[PDB]
């Protein structure tokens, strides 16, 4: 696979909310 | 580069003060050295 | 006698009086809590 | 204001105009376990 | 006239490490790598950068794992290259002339 990005640097990941209706 | 890192002169010459306990050691498998103990 | 052209003062100006010869054993035990840093370096003569 | 005390460092403050109709709501993280690379092949 | 130079000549021995980890690819991870390869207007990008993205983070820690584990090998083997100050220091100071 190419990577086609940067390579990290200090990954933030995402802060999802799950609301239920 | 400039990095954060406390450094301390004792007596005639200037040493960094480390205590890498936080950035390594910390949740991991292989205990920290220096506990080695006495008898 | 106070001759001189060009002498031995520190990084501000004022000039030095003298030398103090000692081992460091007696040199960090001065150094640590009886007398206090003035500056670190100095202006020499270069003849 | 509470921003303006020194409180208010404690917390982040968000808007969400739609929270009056929450019945419920979750959220997660994925933290991982660092791991050390030691030398031999384990 | 009974001054004369003399040189030492000391060597050292150059030493042999390594450092090793462990990295898992899933089937299915794999079988969507082999596709990602011929990426064209098939193979569906939401689902590609998904998959390069978390296999990308995992390929970065166990990269800086060595990063970390570095530090721990130089650390470990300065404890092994260490006498005791109780020990060496009345060695260095009673000591004239040997």
């Amino acid at each position: 696979i190419p990577a086609g990005i940067i390579p990290t640097g200090n990954v933030l990941s995402t802060i999802e909310v799950c609301i239920f209706f | 580069a400039r990095v954060p890192a406390d450094l301390v002169i004792v007596g005639d010459k200037l040493v960094f003060l480390e205590a890498l306990e936080r950035r390594v050691y910390q949740a991991t498998r292989v205990a920290y050295p220096l506990i080695g103990n006495i008898d | 006698v106070m001759v001189s052209r060009i002498t031995h003062t520190n990084t501000r100006g004022r000039q030095v009086d003298g030398v103090l010869v000692t081992t460091a054993t007696l040199k960090r035990q001065l150094l640590q809590g009886i007398l206090q840093i003035d500056d670190t370096a100095a202006d020499v003569p270069v003849t | 204001r509470f921003l303006e005390l020194g409180l208010s460092v404690a917390c982040i403050c968000t808007k969400f105009p739609e929270l009056a109709y929450v019945r419920d709501g979750v959220i997660q993280f994925e933290v991982q376990q660092p791991m050390i690379a030691r030398d031999g092949p384990h | 006239p009974v001054d004369q130079p003399v040189h030492n000549y000391m060597v050292k021995r150059i030493h042999k490490r390594s450092l090793s980890a462990a990295f898992a690819i899933a089937s299915e991870a794999l079988s969507l790598l082999s596709n990602t390869y011929v990426a064209a207007t098939e193979i569906d990008s939401s689902l590609r950068i998904r998959a390069i993205q978390q296999m990308a983070r995992n390929l970065r820690t166990v990269s800086d794992s060595f990063e970390r584990g570095t530090a721990d090998q130089l650390l470990g083997v300065l404890l092994e290259k260490a006498p005791p100050l109780s020990l060496l220091s009345p060695i260095n100071k009673f000591q004239p002339e040997g």
